[PDB]
């Protein structure tokens, strides 16, 4: 649990763009734009199954 | 201060030959009139020689030649032919909108029917002529209730093909 | 603080019965409701009988005389009827764009199905019945893989004429 | 000041690959690319197994399975893969507008004809292969007269099912 | 090459118009009217092929 075994980038969290009217009807649309989580360190994680 | 042509009408008429009823989906589409004398409003076309020409004249139109669409009204037509696009003029056809158009069957059409179309003339009916005459334009279908001679709108889509009627 | 039919779910749910997906094109129609009792939302419409009424019943569909469409969530009706469009009010239809409806089918849809209309109730499904009672919509798809009596999503498009399927 | 590759050219090109031409309608869908290499520009492309995935292989398309569209020129893609959507990415498939796309016939195409697929392929030409391995875009026509091997533009609507031709 | 034999009107130049905007995508048009060229005297024209 340290920021140099793992990290999770967002390089945009969440934006509302302008609002546009198709007859009697409004859209508003909603975009963010973030990527994978990464783990640098993969002899720092275990994974232990059958508990 | 014309006074011909009075007939104390008790309302408002519905539309003209052409005009479009507003909705937000509309194929229009710019192409250059081929035929000698212009092309009326709301009529038919076939596809020209020129790549990018129209014609009036569907007489020869088949499943594997659909026509391409229907003209609309445009108002602004170069006031030497009264309505009509003259040769080589810009003619907006439209392809998904609805739009009025002329009746030309015996008994009249229905809110849903079938749109058929007599190659002889460019007429639009609602039942197959009965002789390899006739083609059904197979996404299109009627909006109103309209006796003969009479103005009634459709809605069409001509992506769909033409089907062939004997 | 009502906390009736809490289920404590895992988490957000999909969508409603009638709900649209954004896009950018999208036909909505305005039809009076001519059935005696409501409409509900994510269901089949056909033509009604007063040239721009809609009915609840399609059991008398066909190809030559296609359904009209499907109703939208408007969320705004009356309040006297639960979720439904009352009596003589506007209807709201879509016939172009993507819904999320609900499943009848034994098996569950995929991504990539045909639908299926059963003319007896009016559900939509995978196949076809087998007793010349239901139609094809020639132009639609599925777009979620969902199991029996659940939401999907489908995209529709109703230019295109149906299909007789014995 | 990268002087290689020039050609000396008489006048402008006409568009690139995958380019659009500008009109009002439009269905630009996204989906999740599933092939380990990318996909090209202007391609037909089939249903993936992710439920809102595609893949570039078409050799099974059928009627009951038709092609899902066609994907754009985006031109911001990553930079590794030269004109490509790389795995795992947003596609920007295309169905209902007007697009270039590349021609292969021997004999080039005129202004309306039909669109044949070659699943073999997915190259795009002007008639059946002849062996089974032959589709046709139901609702399909080409916009310009162009020779082989030539860019030529084309509209599109892949709402209409396709046709099997043996 | 005098205005009483060869002529061209162009009425309007190449102009822009505003932006509209569809779901992600801001298309643009821009438009322009012209008439074609026209040889009012063909006499005084005169084509010499095979220098």
């Amino acid at each position: 649990n340290s920021p140099e075994v793992l990290k999770m980038h967002i390089p945009m969290r969440h934006r509302f763009l302008p609002v546009q009217v198709v007859g009697l009807t409004y859209k508003v649309p909603g975009i963010f734009r973030l990527g994978g989580l990464d783990i640098r360190l993969p002899k720092e994680v275990r994974y232990v199954d059958g508990y | 201060m014309a006074p011909y042509n009075e007939t104390y009408a008790s309302d408002y008429a519905f539309a003209y030959e052409g005009m479009v009823s507003d909705i937000a989906p509309a194929d229009i589409i710019s192409r250059t009139v081929e035929t000698s004398a212009g092309i009326g409003f709301g009529k038919i076309v076939a596809q020209g020689t020129s790549d990018r020409g129209c014609k009036a004249d569907v007489s020869a139109v088949s499943p594997t030649a659909p026509p391409l669409g229907i003209t609309v009204r445009s108002q602004a037509t170069e006031n030497l032919t009264l309505d009509k696009y003259p040769r080589y003029d810009g003619a907006a056809i439209m392809r998904k909108g609805v739009i009025w158009v002329l009746v030309t069957d015996a008994g009249g059409v229905v809110a849903g029917d079938p749109v058929w179309l007599k190659k002889s003339d460019g007429t639009f009916s609602n039942a197959d002529v009965g002789s390899s005459g006739g083609l059904r334009l197979a996404g299109c279908r009627w909006d109103t209730s309209a006796a003969n001679g009479a103005l009634a709108r459709m809605r069409v889509d001509f992506d769909v093909p033409p089907v062939a009627g004997a």
